[PDB]
RNA sequence: AGGACCGAACCGACUAAUGUCGAAAAAUUAGCGGAUGACUUGUGGCUGGGGGUGAAAGGCCAAUCAAACCGGGAGAUAGCU
RNA sequence: GCUCGCCGGAAGACCAAGGGUUCCUGUCCAACGUUAAUCGGGGCAGGGUGAGUCGACCCCUAAGGCGAGGCCGAAAGGCGUAGUCGAUGGGAAACAGGUUAAUAUUCCUGUACUUGGUGUUACUGCGAAGGGGGGACGGAGAAGGCUAUGUUGGCCGGGCGACGGUUGUCCCGGUUUAAGCGUGUAGGCUGGUUUUCCAGGCAAAUCCGGAAAAUCAAGGCUGAGGCGUGAUGACGAGGCACUACGGUGCUGAAGCAACAAAUGCCCUGCUUCCAGGAAAAGCCUCUAAGCAUCAGGUAACAUCAAAUCGUACCCCAAACCGACACAGGUGGUCAGGUAGAGAAUACCAAGGCGCUUGAGAGAACUCGGGUGAAGGAACUAGGCAAAAUGGUGCCGUAACUUCGGGAGAAGGCACGCUGAUAUGUAGGUGAGGUCCCUCGCGGAUGGAGCUGAAAUCAGUCGAAGAUACCAGCUGGCUGCAACUGUUUAUUAAAAACACAGCACUGUGCAAACACGAAAGUGGACGUAUACGGUGUGACGCCUGCCCGGUGCCGGAAGGUUAAU
RNA sequence: AAUUCCUUGUCGGGUAAGUUCCGACCUGCACGAAUGGCGUAAUGAUGGCCAGGCUGUCUCCACCCGAGACUCAGUGAAAU
RNA sequence: CUUUAAUGUUUGAUGUUCUAACGUUGACCCGUAAUCCGGGUUGCGGACAGUGUCUGGUGGGUAGUUUGACUGGGGCGGUC
RNA sequence: CGCGGGGUGGAGCAGCCUGGUAGCUCGUCGGGCUCAUAACCCGAAGGUCGUCGGUUCAAAUCCGGCCCCCGCAACCA
């Protein structure tokens, strides 16, 4: 079969990035969510 | 010159090729050529505004010379072209002065004939000049509407508008389509008609051929489910509704000419 | 020259058998169609929920679609079990 | 360690993606491994990834994204100019041998190249976000010239051999060499040079383009491979010698010729047809605003710099995605021998594996298959499944037909090996000799050698000669749909969809129409022989009657008629 | 008839036997001329029918070679 | 009261002409190497077009809902 | 089996909705026009209103049973 799971960390960094969320309004409440969580790995990073 | 292949497969046993050996069977002017990165129907949201529309071949733009601001310049017609982008054919025309314009061809044209511009032209094809200055009842095309803008009707294959007449300030033409609009003597047009009159003799015959070309396949109304579209349903395809878009709005039989800013310049509408 | 022919790669997936708590949350084997084209494919982008996209089946949109998933309205309502 | 077996256009060797030490060594066996385990991708401790020339970072951009002002919008925010990012693209430069338990186009040895900085000597006018050229490009086909590479012969070295022959037309092994430089070829492109003038290229211009004279006939550009050099260097089968018996150290002959021939290269070619096939920078060059005893540019020499990061291992899989050590999926390059048209297939070379449960029994039954007396579809919803035809050349081939097809129709004949034609022919290739020359990688002539189909005849062997793998069932009538194509990913691939063609109708362009509160865009940098929608679905023959109902269009006098 | 309910209508061909097929008769429950009609060479991993060839489909199964099934040793589920 | 006649006066509905509102997805220039935009010239239209408010009409394109019960199962029929 | 409609001179159809009165065309008979027929012209005749019964002053009409004909329905498993 052809999971649906082709890694490809440029694309993986370009849609759920660090900058990327910083890119929004709503992406920056995604990054404050994650804080108010008190989450280690806010986002995907390296 | 038109040509009927001879069935040698399937799906070839109809198509027409328009062909001319007066085209340059070569690499055309690369000064005057600018890239043009299709677009498919997507706008600036992305989404598909108009449909059957995408794939084709790559092609490149050929700046073509609607302005014809030079002026009572002599001019060669060098080489005919063939381009992508339009129905006929296109000259590339080099001037007295040393400077090479693309336009687009007419029909009584060849390479090596001589042309000019302005209110001094003489009258034979491919010499452009106001509509004042042009006798009534003749032959024009690439004719203007606004004066300087550059042009704007008749600029395909085969097509021509006839002046009607001329009413002091007003200019009154036969559009292609058969109007009696009234145009500013300001605006110039082209002598002679659009050559490469044979176009609408050509047949395509495959599908691919319409594909290549930039159109993508349509989708019935009929096969469609009443979700996608005001027709569809039923078993069996069932119509029993009158004929719309796929927005609801009326077709086969629907003014939806909403202007009224130029309604004073269309005296006698289409037929 | 050919949306040409036979036929590998490659793509697709008609028939049967096995498989069905399987090796596998649609696979394998033995036969199959296309195979210079409306072909195929890697990478990189783009369109989004009453919308997107669709050679149009109401198919597909992260195994979930006649309206996805996550959280919040919300301990919804329930003459029902 | 010795045999057997298996893949071999992969189950081989290398990279990207993505993983993240899974690589190596020592040590250990509880847990992981579907079994034991002193074994391992498992634990613990340690080691290993060395770059000016590879890639990325960098320069320059495409799709597309962001976006100073600005347009617009309840706010959020949407769009977009200047600019700035963004490769999967273009742009400078390195190859051979050796070396580790593990990395090396990176280390070492040998031999070179690329772009800048500074300084000096000798000349000389340089110089932009500006102009021009270049970069720079489509699909297919045929041919010519070569290479990787392979085969044979020569040469060199070893052997002459556990059952009969085997010093001979015998057998086995080796016969390798790049980057760069010099030369500039087969082939390909274009007529050069000098002078004058110009509303031309946002200004200018000696650069390009164009318009006229002139002189001479070639010059110039581009370009695989070959020949020298690189290189009396390395490598090299095999010996010579120490063993912790893993391998280390020393030494080292031949190293040519011919033929066949790529999907590799010349080719980013040439021809043809059409659906007519990126951008910008690096680079070359001309000038503006200016600056000139300056400054800079050209040339040569000397010297310095070339920074940062990745570099292990895996890479068609027990390490990626699949919950697993999963018969699935995963892009790119190299890709040999014999037979063969071939990357099919068959058996093997290089290399790597026997798939992490086995040992016996040989029941029904189940799965994968082999063969089968007589009959031959009586099976059954139905010839589903099997069986069968199956290759090349020649003979031969109907109804019908859009004159292409139908058609490889059907149905048949000849195929091994040996010798002869011919101590291997037609043909391909091609050295020496001879001759000429605008003397070189030249052109004729010349024919050794090498290599090499098919046809014909005769003879002989088997039951069977396309003896294997591989490899069409065919014909007749007919419904439906024209055809290739597309779809229910994962029970339906069709008579459904699309289709070219046809028709009606809407739209005169700030177009109809569509998305969007708006701006702005798509439509199109197109314009009625165009574009949107709808309906039918090649082509041939046609396509009749009805305007009451519903809708649409045209005409508005009168009745009625909201707000005011 | 991809349309025909009645129906397997009637007639002729094909078979020893034909509700299917093929060619026609028109009695069209309820075909019909771009929600296109009637034909058509080529084409179809399409529907239906017949013949030849071919064979284990079958009459009626038989034997044999492999992988399980059984036994021994180790590990060790499941639905209910 | 009806028919009518000149004038003053009160406005409405049309025709025509003009430029200053406004539009300008015409040409030119500048901010500026910038097809955005804005300002200045000029040409063309022109008190139209367009926008807002109120309002008539059309309108399944879109949204929220009804779509009865008994019934010797429900539907049809029939009843209330 | 149910719903609705219909049955009228010899034939084909109105009149029924809202009960006292039945029409049109063709056809038939007889005469006339022509030498003869048809057509044309003129005049007259012909209806137990499917059947029985009833409510009613009065029934073709309004209701009930029955007969025949026509269309629709006769369904989802």
């Amino acid at each position: 079969m052809k999971r649906t799971f082709q890694p490809s960390v440029l694309k993986r960094n370009r849609s759920h990035g660090f900058r990327a969320r910083m890119a929004t309004k709503n992406g920056r409440q995604v990054l404050a969510r994650r804080r108010a969580k008190g989450r280690a790995r806010l986002t995907v990073s390296k | 010159a038109v040509v009927k292949c001879k069935p040698t497969s399937p799906g070839r046993r109809h198509v027409v090729k328009v062909v001319n050996p007066e085209l340059h069977k070569g690499k055309p002017f690369a000064p005057l050529l600018e890239k043009n990165s299709k677009s498919g129907g997507r706008n600036n949201n992305g989404r598909i505004t108009t449909r059957h529309i995408g794939g084709g071949h790559k092609q490149a733009y050929r700046i073509v010379d609607f302005k014809r601001n030079k002026d009572g310049i002599p001019a060669v017609v060098e080489r005919l072209e063939y381009d992508p982008n339009r129905s006929a054919n296109i000259a590339l025309v080099l001037y007295k002065d040393g400077e090479r314009r693309y336009i687009l061809a007419p029909k009584g044209l060849k390479a090596g004939d001589q042309i000019q511009s302005g209110v001094d032209a003489a009258i034979k094809p491919g010499n452009t000049l106001p509509m004042r200055n042009i006798p009534v009842g003749s032959t024009v095309h690439n004719v203007e509407m606004k004066p300087g803008k550059g042009g704007q009707l008749a600029r395909s294959a085969g097509t021509y508008v006839q002046i009607v007449a001329r009413d002091g300030a007003y200019v009154t033409l036969r559009l292609r389509s058969g109007e009696m609009r009234k145009v500013e003597a300001d605006c110039r047009a082209t002598l002679g008609e659009v050559g490469n009159a044979e176009h609408m003799l050509r047949v395509l015959g495959k599908a691919g051929a319409a594909r290549w070309r930039g159109v993508r396949p349509t989708v019935r109304g009929t096969a469609m489910n009443p979700v996608d579209h005001p027709h569809g349903g039923g078993e069996g395809r069932n119509f029993g509704k009158h004929p719309v878009t796929p927005w609801g709005v009326q077709t086969k039989g629907k003014k939806t000419r909403s202007n009224k800013r130029t309604d004073k310049f269309i005296v006698r509408r289409r037929s």
